[PDB]
Parts: structure tokens; C-alpha cells; sequence
């Protein structure tokens, strides 16, 4: 009886085409689920992420100046502070395919 | 040629006047009265009537072949099903 | 969010640029040939000529991009369609079925007489396939090769009387000019021919490198394989037209000289005078921004592309290289919003494609058109 | 009425055919309605890429260098031409290593590792708790300084035996009767101790089986090359980028695959006895764009079909006219 | 085969056929003519090697290495191909038109 | 199931032609009912049929 | 993952069997000095995209 039921509604469907949620409830699934069509990913670049002050570690430096004399001699420097934090090169980071 | 060229068509248009019909001695307008015309209407250069309708018929399967072929059809290389058919 | 919209713009803008903006990596030697895969493929365009602040806030059409075919891109749906209908690998058997076309314009009939009927079809890649980058397929390596042709036709019915009555009872040109490189003038002649049939013409701009030269049996020169535009009607080059003048001799009015192109209103009127797919009113789509005001904003300096420095430190400098440089403040673009708004001036252009000029209705004319950097060709269709 | 042709001849760049129509006593021949039928084998070149992004190691970092060598000349008056450095990984756990190798299974007999496969580069050891301590002996393999160096981005090896081992087949085996030749895999064994190892108790600390494969990179390309010299360090850090996408296919409506308004290669239509070609094709008039815009002005009767424009060429409407509307960044994201 | 398409429309809404048919065609790797083909077991087969967990939804582990599944289909090197076919067709019936015995 | 199953065409995976596709969670129809019933796990009922 | 599909290691050399048939092994010089290679799986951190 049941499947006459279903077959019976779905045959009343003539008259009842102007009703768009009129199969609200029927069961379906998703069409790309059941056949799945792979045209890859557009991920020509990367994508990197990079720590929260921008910047890895680094070294501690000093300040030196050059000496009021002529001579190509540099020596330790009082305005500027004993440690300066001065990364060398580029910065450490990771990348993900997103 | 046999190719029914626009410029003899327009010729027997031009040319052709009914005789009847043409009434000179008041305004009546055909069409305006309710009532049928002096005589049949038929066509300039074409007088039989099956002749035009096999004119007709060809044009028009000619145009309905065109709308099921025209873009041409794949169909399947192994079996022969058509791969983008259109009902 | 950054990232995949930075992504999606590389691969749907920046990889189809013109060449001229692209560069050869240190190192590596690519193909001499310019239209081929390997060459194509090689070079790398800089990340930053499209980045995520182009033209903030408005609708338009990137300046580089309006002199390239948009039908040559791999989102080209019907392209794909009909890529995916012949499979998914390199080599693929084809059934196919083609209608004829001369005499689906002639419309021929055949009464007796036991005729010969005999057709030449076409084996260069080029022109029967296609390609979402248009690179020369003819030395790529792509071939074609055919088994078996049948002709498939449909006699019908029709009484000798009928044909014997009949018996007793009866009893548009296409011209391409040239135009150098960088040209902006254009003085053409039309052939003297029958002054009468001239029910209005039309014209569009094309390349020389996609317009094959039809009229012979294989054009060795042909060594692109995208859209051809002479072809399938996917004209693009419709607002690279300035004025077009007729000389002094008369004509009928569906009678002007001299139609203004851009400078107006007067051709948008003449265009729906002279009115589907191919259609005005379709593809016709204006576009209006805002940018920087050049001569009045006093404190304006024009940085060369090479010396704008945004998002310094965290991308590949003019190359998808790893992360490279230092954070600092950027340069490029200047705030047109804000609490520090620069001046500002109003531009607008406009596309118009998949169309043709109308004008309605021996003959001079001079055509106009905006420079362009390769080989073009002034089509004209004489409807007759 | 299907027709096979009379004569054929299939030239270098044209496919000529060749019929002969019958005599319409009572009847006329309807051309236009004609349509032709063809069968064949179609190659799409080594350009065809119908999809985005690469197939193969589509995780892996743009940089990262498989585990491979190289030499250095070290070139002078004494040249060492025999350096013969390694960068890379050692996962496969094991109990001990011996002049066999990596040991995996005790059964004693302990097994050791068979060379053709294993250590399968999949297998690695699942902990980041693991603190076992003692000595961990650890195994892996790595390229040797014959193959190309590529990044691991898009890079292919195909496999040589059924259990899924990459190596090659070393044709040299030279032999002291004259004979023949013989074929083995080409797969060694690496040792590695330890920097401050010191010369007295030096034992074996990582195995690292070395072996030469068909590398390749069927869809992927190389962005960044430091150095001219293959398998150098600085190679390493080459970068890869996936190859375009190229859809290849036929074209709107079959165009160009007839031979329309060509005066070198033309047809007739005429009779057997009367040597007047009925069919005028010349270039005055272009007949496929001509047959564009008459289907094009057919679509009144066929506006029902909603497909029936699923192959004319289109673009994507953002792609050509951009709407930057910025986006929506307010939070971060840490990982 | 055709006849039993057929068959079908001719038998002949949401539980009806030609609106719950579809036939699809690939390509794959020929499995008699291709000379140097090596069928791996699905458990030695590795690709994205060290950057995935290996037959477990587990944390990284590996090492990176050319991959060897799949085969290139496209490409430079491709390798010979064979074309397959197959149907679905669901929420429906089959309908014979018109003891008796089947099979 | 990875990221290079079958690529570049359409093909439903040869294990799944034989799972019924409509014991799934994208299912429009079941999610719409459990829906209208509630988000918990008990629920009153007022019905017609 | 890092950029060099690694994070740090440490450095090793070469040591190859001794011609003799003594289980005992030797410093190597056909192999450099020093030699990168890590240890076990490469530092990752995860992301909920």
C-alpha cells in the first residue's frame, strides 16, 4: 500500500506543478556527492604564515660610532642601549595549501 | 537559375490590379464592411495552392532538421548513443 | 581570507596578462618559440601587478587586460564542456556527426541529372581544435586522423508535373585592411562595385595573429589556436574605435559623414537605430572610478612600478618567491577615503564585445582607432 | 540514403572525399538537409591539462627538497672530489642497526629491512609523546646524487615492483667469464654516527638507504632556480609551481572542419555529363559565421532549450569586470 | 545496449527514467599493452609521503618522497589509456512491456 | 578517497555504487523533517496523517 | 609545515664497515664532515581553517 501511496502522489504531481515546495520532504542527496568531478585547486602560490611580532628570534647588538678621528676605528657607543634586539636575514615562517 | 529572385516577385505585385473590387463611386474602405470580397484573393506569381504547400513543407522540415543537427552531435565511440542529446 | 582572494586573483587575472609584463626566472632557459606550452608556461608574472587593493571599491576591468581575448580562459565554460565531452585523457577515439553549412545559406535543390559531389576536410590541429591558452597545437605535438566519412542525406517527394511547372514558370562581401603597429589613422578605398545593395555594412577591429589566412590549403604562418574571432563571432576589440568618416559622396539615409565614436551619445543611438546573443544592448556594459587627481593634488610623485613597496616583508618581491624584505608602511595606492582623501577626478570606459558596428543606409573613409602594440586588421561587411 | 564515398585520398593537410548522387526522377534533393558522419582518433598533445593544481605531493611545501645528495669538486692541488653530502629525513624505528641494516622484526634471526621497499617512506613513527630514550636508531631512504634534484611539490617516480619500490635497475654487473650482464637494483646502505663522535666507539646511528628513480614532474614547473649546476645545496631551496590549465577540445559548431570558401580546395555539385560547378566557393563570402548568426536568429522558435547554448564560448562576468569590496579580516588566526 | 534503452522509453516525473539515468566514460591506464606496469596494493602506495598521517587520521609522520600513485594519464610522459563506461539509474523500476519461468 | 581521485573527469567511486546514497547527512529531505521536529532530544509531536 | 618540509636537526658524519672483518666501525672521508638530518617526524603546528 505504501509504495502505491508513493507512486499515487507522484502522479498527482499534474495538477500540483505550481506547488515548489511541494516535495520539501523527499528523501535526495547531494548530486557532486554521488559522482564527484576533480578539476584540481588553484593553488599556484603559497601561503605562508609568520610569527606574531612579524619577526623570528634574534641576536642582541650594540651601537657603535664612528670615531672623531680620522682613524677608520669604531668604538663602543653610550646613546644607544647595550642590547638591541636586530634580526639577520628574513623571517622564520610555514606555509599550508588552504 | 529557377532561384525566385526578390525583383520578380515585386514585379507581379507591382503589375497585378483587380479590376473589381475598386469601387470609384463612394468611399468604402474593404475591411471596414461586414461583408466578403468581390473576389478570391490568390497570390502574384504562384497560382496553384498544393505547389505552395509542398514549398512549405520542405521549408519547414528543412528548419527542423536544423534545430536537431545544427550544432552536429557527439555520440558515444564504443556504442552509439548520443552524448548531448536534446529532446 | 587574504590569501584565497590573493589566490584567486593570481590564477583568474595575473597568469593571463600580456607578455610584455611577465619575466624569464635566472637560471632557467626556455623554448625561443613564443607560442609554445613550454614558453608559456615558464615565464612567472610578479605577484603584486594585481594584488588585493586593485581599484578598491569600484567596478572595473583592469587597464592591461581590455586588449585580451577573454574566450582564451580556462573558465571559458563551453570550452570545457566540450573538453570534458571528449574525455579526460591525451588520446580519445571521436563519433561525430557535422552539418553542411554552404548550402545551409544557399538552401540548393537538385532535380535530375547524376551528379558528383565532392568535399576536402581539414587535418591541421590548429583550426579544427581549440585551447583554453591558445599555444601553436600544430608543434605541440597534436594530431588528427579520421577512419570513415558517410553522407547521410534526405530526398523527398515532389510530382514531375510539379517540378515541370516550376520549370515553365520562372523562366555579402568580405574585405580585410591592414593596420601597422601603433597606427591611429586608417584611409581605406572601397572597390568600385554595383552602387545598389549597399543595405548598411558593418566593421570590427581583429589581430593578424588570430584571423587565419583563409584561401589556400594550409597556412603555415596560422601558429595560434584559440578563438578566431573572423570565425565564431567572439569579437573583442569594439571600443578601440574613435571616429569613422565617409568622404563627401552621397548616400542614402537608412546620411552623415563623420560618426563620433568616444570622445557620445550620437552612436549609442545610431547602434539601437540599426536593432539576441550577438546583440547590442547585451554586451554593452559602461564603468565609471575614481582616482587620483594628477594635476591639482601638488604633493603627487608617479612611483614607477618597480619602486612600490606594499605588504613589504611578507611576499616574494617581483618574483612568487618565499617571504623576503622588511614590514614598513606602504606607498601604493593613496588613500582616495579617509580623513587624509586625496583629490580626486572621475574616468569612465566601456566594453562592448561578441559584436559589430552597424552604419545604416569608388567610396573613401578614415578610420580611428586607440594605438595598439601588434598587427590588426580592419574587417568590413558589405551586405549585399 | 547513406553514401560511401567513390574515392578517398588522404593527403598530408586535407582529406578529400568523392561521391555521386542519383538523378531526382520524381523527386528533388534536399542539400541542405544533408549531414555528414565521421569516425577517427584524435591526439590532444603533451599541452592538455584538464585540471588546476598539481596530482602528486599536493601538501607539500613549494620548497622542500626531497631527501637527496650531491658532491662537491672541492677543487686544488690535492682536489677531494668525494664529499657526497646528505640533507633529509630518518623515521623508520628500529631496535638496532647492524651490517645488514635497520633492524624491524626478531623472530632469533632478527629480520632485516628488505631493500627493495622498505623503510616504505609512508611508514614513520606515530608520537610526539614518545620520550623512549636508550638509543633510537632510526632508518629512512634518500635520493642519490644522480637524479635530479626537484622539489617535492609535484614530483613522480614510477614504481618498479609490485611492492611499491621506486629504484631503478643497475645494468652494470660485470663478471670475470666475458658472459653476460646483469641486472640489480640499484639501492646501497649509508651510515652516520655523529658529529662529536669520538674516533674510539663509533657505531652506527642512522641508516639511509640511497637509490636512483625515474624522477619526473608531469605537471609542475620550477619558479626559482638559485644556482646553473644540478644537485648543489643551494638547490635545495628551488621553488615549483603547478602547470596551467589547457582544456583542448573541437570548437563551436565544428568550426573549420570543412573546407568552406577555400579556392584551392573547393567542391562541385555537378552532373556526370555536364562539367559546371554549381557550388561557387569562393572567399567573398564567410560562410561559418554566416551559419553563427543564422542560428543565433534561430533561437526564437528554440528559446525553450535552456542548454541549447551549452557550448558557445563564455567567460566568467567577475573575471573580466572586477568588484573589490575588500574583505572580512576583523579577527586573526593563529595556528 | 540500446535495445534496452529502448525497451525502457517505451515503457514510459520524479520516479520515472531519463530523469534519474546517467552514463559517465573515463579514461585509465591500459592494463595488457603498457610494458612497465606494476599493479601496488593499496597498502604500498604513498603519496604525499611525511605530510599526512600514514592509513590513520594521525599526526604527521614520514618522509617526503616522489610519489608513485597515480599514473600520468597526461603530461610529457603518458602513459597508453583504455576507455571505461558505466550507468546509474536510481529512485526507479524496471518495466517489461506485454508457470512461467525466468532467469 | 585523496585529492587526485580520478582527475579531470567525472566518476563515481567504484566502492560507493553499492551504498545507498540516501542514508547521508546532506540528505534535504531528513534534515528538513529533523528540523521541524526540533534541536533536542526529546520533542513533543503534534501530527496529522 | 616548515619550510624545508624539516625543522632543525643535528649534524652527523659518515662512518662506513671496516675492511677488516672486525665489527667495529671508522671514520669515513668520502662523506663531508657535517651532515643535516633530522630525527623522526618535523615540527607542525594546526590550524582550524
Amino acid at each position: 500500500t505504501e509504495l502505491s501511496y508513493q507512486l499515487l502522489l507522484d502522479s498527482l504531481g499534474d495538477r500540483t506543478r505550481y506547488f515548489s515546495m511541494w516535495n520539501q520532504a523527499v528523501d535526495s542527496y547531494d548530486p557532486d556527492v554521488r559522482i564527484i568531478e576533480n578539476h584540481g585547486i588553484e593553488d599556484e602560490l603559497p601561503n605562508y604564515c609568520f610569527p606574531l611580532n612579524g619577526i623570528g628570534p634574534g641576536h642582541t647588538y650594540q651601537g657603535i660610532k664612528v670615531k672623531t678621528d680620522d682613524t677608520n676605528g669604531w668604538e663602543k657607543d653610550a646613546n644607544v642601549a647595550p642590547a638591541n634586539e636586530i634580526t639577520i636575514g628574513n623571517n622564520l615562517a610555514m606555509e599550508i595549501n588552504i | 537559375g529557377l532561384k525566385l529572385t526578390p525583383g520578380l516577385w515585386t514585379s507581379a505585385y507591382l503589375r497585378k490590379f483587380v479590376p473589381e473590387d475598386y469601387h470609384a463611386h463612394e468611399i468604402r474602405f474593404y475591411e471596414d464592411q461586414s461583408r466578403p470580397p468581390n473576389a478570391e484573393l490568390t497570390a502574384c506569381v504562384i497560382t496553384q495552392g498544393h505547389i505552395l504547400g509542398q514549398l512549405q513543407a520542405i521549408n519547414k522540415a528543412r528548419q527542423e532538421f536544423l534545430l536537431r543537427k545544427g550544432r552536429g552531435v557527439y555520440l558515444d565511440p564504443q556504442s552509439g548513443e548520443e552524448l548531448n542529446p536534446i529532446p | 581570507q587574504a590569501n584565497l582572494w590573493r589566490s584567486f586573483l593570481y590564477s583568474n587575472v595575473a597568469l593571463y596578462l600580456p607578455d610584455v609584463y611577465k619575466y624569464t626566472p635566472p637560471n632557467i632557459t626556455l623554448p625561443t618559440n613564443t607560442n609554445t606550452y613550454e614558453y608559456m608556461n615558464g615565464r612567472v608574472v610578479s605577484p603584486s601587478l594585481v594584488d588585493s587593493y586593485i581599484n578598491i571599491g569600484a567596478r572595473w576591468s583592469l587597464d592591461p587586460m581590455d586588449n585580451v581575448n577573454p574566450f582564451n580562459h580556462h573558465r571559458n565554460a563551453g570550452l570545457r564542456y566540450r573538453s570534458m565531452l571528449l574525455g579526460n585523457g591525451r588520446y580519445v577515439p571521436f563519433h561525430i556527426q557535422v552539418p553542411q553549412k554552404f548550402f545551409a545559406v544557399k538552401n540548393l535543390l537538385l532535380l535530375p541529372g547524376s551528379y558528383t559531389y565532392e568535399w576536402n576536410f581539414r587535418k591541421d590541429v590548429n583550426m579544427v581544435l581549440q585551447s583554453s591558452l591558445g599555444n601553436d597545437l600544430r608543434t605541440d605535438g597534436a594530431t588528427i586522423s579520421f577512419t570513415s566519412i558517410n553522407l547521410y542525406a534526405t530526398f523527398f517527394p515532389m510530382a514531375h508535373n510539379t517540378a515541370s511547372t516550376l520549370e515553365a514558370m520562372l523562366r555579402a562581401a568580405n574585405m580585410l585592411y591592414p593596420i601597422p603597429a601603433n597606427a591611429t589613422n586608417i584611409p581605406i578605398s572601397i572597390p568600385s562595385r554595383n552602387w545598389a545593395a549597399f543595405r548598411g555594412w558593418s566593421f570590427t577591429r581583429l589581430k593578424t595573429k588570430e584571423t587565419p589566412s583563409l584561401g589556400s590549403g594550409f597556412d603555415p604562418y596560422f601558429v595560434y589556436s584559440g578563438s578566431i574571432p573572423y570565425l565564431d563571432g567572439t569579437f573583442y576589440l569594439n571600443h578601440t574605435f574613435k571616429k569613422v568618416s565617409i568622404m563627401f559622396d552621397s548616400s542614402v539615409s537608412w546620411s552623415p559623414n563623420e560618426f563620433e565614436i568616444k570622445r557620445t551619445k550620437d552612436w549609442f543611438l545610431v547602434q539601437m537605430l540599426a536593432n539576441r546573443m550577438y546583440s547590442f544592448f547585451r554586451n554593452f556594459q559602461p564603468m565609471s572610478r575614481q582616482v587620483v587627481d594628477e594635476v591639482n593634488y601638488t604633493d603627487y610623485k608617479a612611483v614607477t612600478l618597480p619602486y612600490q613597496h606594499n605588504n613589504s616583508g611578507f611576499v616574494g618581491y617581483l618574483a612568487p618567491t618565499m617571504r623576503q624584505g622588511e614590514p614598513y608602511p606602504a606607498n601604493y595606492p593613496y588613500p582616495l577615503i579617509g580623513t587624509t582623501a586625496v583629490k580626486s577626478v572621475t574616468q569612465k570606459k566601456f566594453l562592448c564585445d561578441r559584436t559589430m558596428w552597424r552604419i545604416p543606409f569608388a567610396l573613401d573613409m578614415t578610420f580611428e582607432v586607440d594605438p595598439m602594440d601588434e598587427p590588426t586588421l580592419l574587417y568590413l561587411l558589405f551586405e549585399v | 540514403l547513406r553514401f560511401v564515398p567513390v574515392d578517398r585520398e588522404d593527403n598530408t593537410y586535407s582529406y578529400k572525399v568523392r561521391y555521386t548522387l542519383a538523378v531526382g526522377d520524381n523527386r528533388v534533393l534536399d542539400m541542405a538537409s544533408t549531414f555528414f558522419d565521421i569516425r577517427g582518433v584524435l591526439d590532444r598533445g603533451p599541452s592538455f591539462k584538464p585540471y588546476s593544481g598539481t596530482a602528486y605531493n599536493s601538501l607539500a611545501p613549494k620548497g622542500a627538497p626531497n631527501t637527496s645528495q650531491w658532491i662537491v669538486t672541492t677543487n686544488g692541488d690535492n682536489a677531494v672530489t668525494t664529499t657526497t653530502n646528505t640533507f633529509g629525513i630518518a623515521s623508520m624505528k628500529g631496535d638496532n642497526i647492524t651490517k645488514e641494516g635497520l633492524q624491524i622484526g626478531k623472530d632469533e634471526k632478527p629480520i632485516y629491512a628488505d631493500k627493495t621497499y622498505q623503510p616504505e617512506p609512508q611508514v614513520g613513527e606515530e608520537s610526539w609523546t614518545d620520550t623512549d630514550g636508550t638509543n633510537e636508531k632510526f632508518g629512512g631512504r634518500a635520493l642519490k646524487p644522480a637524479t635530479n634534484m626537484k622539489p617535492c611539490y609535484g614530483s613522480f617516480a614510477r614504481p618498479t615492483n609490485i611492492k611499491g619500490g621506486q629504484a631503478k635497475n643497475r645494468k652494470v654487473k660485470p663478471t670475470t667469464e666475458g658472459g653476460v650482464e646483469t641486472e640489480e637494483p640499484d639501492i646501497d646502505m649509508e651510515f652516520f654516527d655523529g658529529r662529536d663522535a669520538v674516533a674510539g666507539a663509533l657505531a652506527p646511528e642512522i641508516v639511509l638507504y640511497t637509490e636512483n628513480v625515474n624522477l619526473e614532474t608531469p605537471d609542475s614547473h620550477v619558479v626559482y632556480k638559485p644556482e646553473t649546476s644540478n644537485n648543489s645545496h643551494a638547490n635545495l631551496g628551488q621553488q615549483a609551481m603547478p602547470n596551467r590549465p589547457n582544456y583542448i577540445g573541437f570548437r563551436d559548431n565544428f568550426v573549420g572542419l570543412m573546407y568552406y570558401n577555400s579556392t584551392g580546395n573547393m567542391g562541385v555539385l555537378a552532373g556526370q555529363a555536364s562539367q559546371l560547378n554549381a557550388v561557387v566557393d569562393l572567399q567573398d563570402r564567410n560562410t561559418e559565421l554566416s551559419y553563427q548568426l543564422l542560428l543565433d536568429s534561430l533561437g526564437d522558435r528554440t528559446r525553450y532549450f535552456s542548454m541549447w547554448n551549452q557550448a558557445v564560448d563564455s567567460y566568467d562576468p567577475d573575471v573580466r569586470i572586477i568588484e573589490n569590496h575588500g574583505i572580512e579580516d576583523e579577527l586573526p588566526n593563529y595556528c
